[PDB]
C-alpha cells in the first residue's frame, strides 16, 4: 500500500512508515524491470 | 611514516585510490591494475558506468588542514625469504681458514 495506493501525500507532510516485527526480501525489488532510476548509497544493492 | 609535506597537497589528492566495492578479492602475492566499475547484479557496465554502477576506487583527500587521522601515511612493506643468500649487514665474514 505504500507503493501501490489510490493517492499519495505532499512533500511538506509525507507518509512515514516503520518496518518493525517483520521480514522481507529485497530480491524482488531489484528484478522488477519497471523503475526509472535506482540509487542506493551506503551499501551495495545486491549485498544488503 | 607520516608525510606532512610530501603528499599533503592543498588541491586534494587524486593519484592514489583504494578499492572498496569490487567483488574480486586480491589474493596475496598478486597484483591487479585494472580500473573497472563495480557491477551490482544486472546491467554490467565496467566502463560505461551509470544505472546501478558504483566507483570502487574512492579518493583519499590528502590535505594539510585535516587531522592526524586523515594525513597521508607513506607505507612500505618488505617481504623476503630465508636460507638462500646472505646480505651486507648480515656480517663481514670471508673464508677464515
Amino acid at each position: 500500500e505504500v507503493f501501490n495506493a489510490t493517492r499519495f501525500a505532499s512533500v511538506y507532510a509525507w507518509n512515514r512508515k516503520r518496518i518493525s516485527n517483520c521480514v522481507a526480501d529485497y530480491s524482488v525489488l531489484y528484478n522488477s524491470a519497471s523503475f526509472s532510476t535506482f540509487k542506493c548509497y551506503g551499501v551495495s544493492p545486491t549485498k544488503l | 611514516w607520516n608525510s606532512n609535506n610530501l603528499d599533503s597537497k592543498v588541491g586534494g589528492n587524486y593519484n592514489y585510490l583504494y578499492r572498496l566495492f569490487r567483488k574480486s578479492n586480491l589474493k596475496p602475492f598478486e597484483r591487479d591494475i585494472s580500473t573497472e566499475i563495480y557491477q551490482a547484479g544486472s546491467t554490467p557496465c565496467n566502463g560505461v558506468e551509470g544505472f546501478n554502477c558504483y566507483f570502487p576506487l574512492q579518493s583519499y583527500g590528502f590535505q594539510p588542514t585535516n587531522g592526524v587521522g586523515y594525513q597521508p601515511y607513506r607505507v612500505v612493506v618488505l617481504s623476503f625469504e630465508l636460507l638462500h643468500a646472505p646480505a651486507t649487514v648480515c656480517g663481514p665474514k670471508k673464508s677464515t681458514n
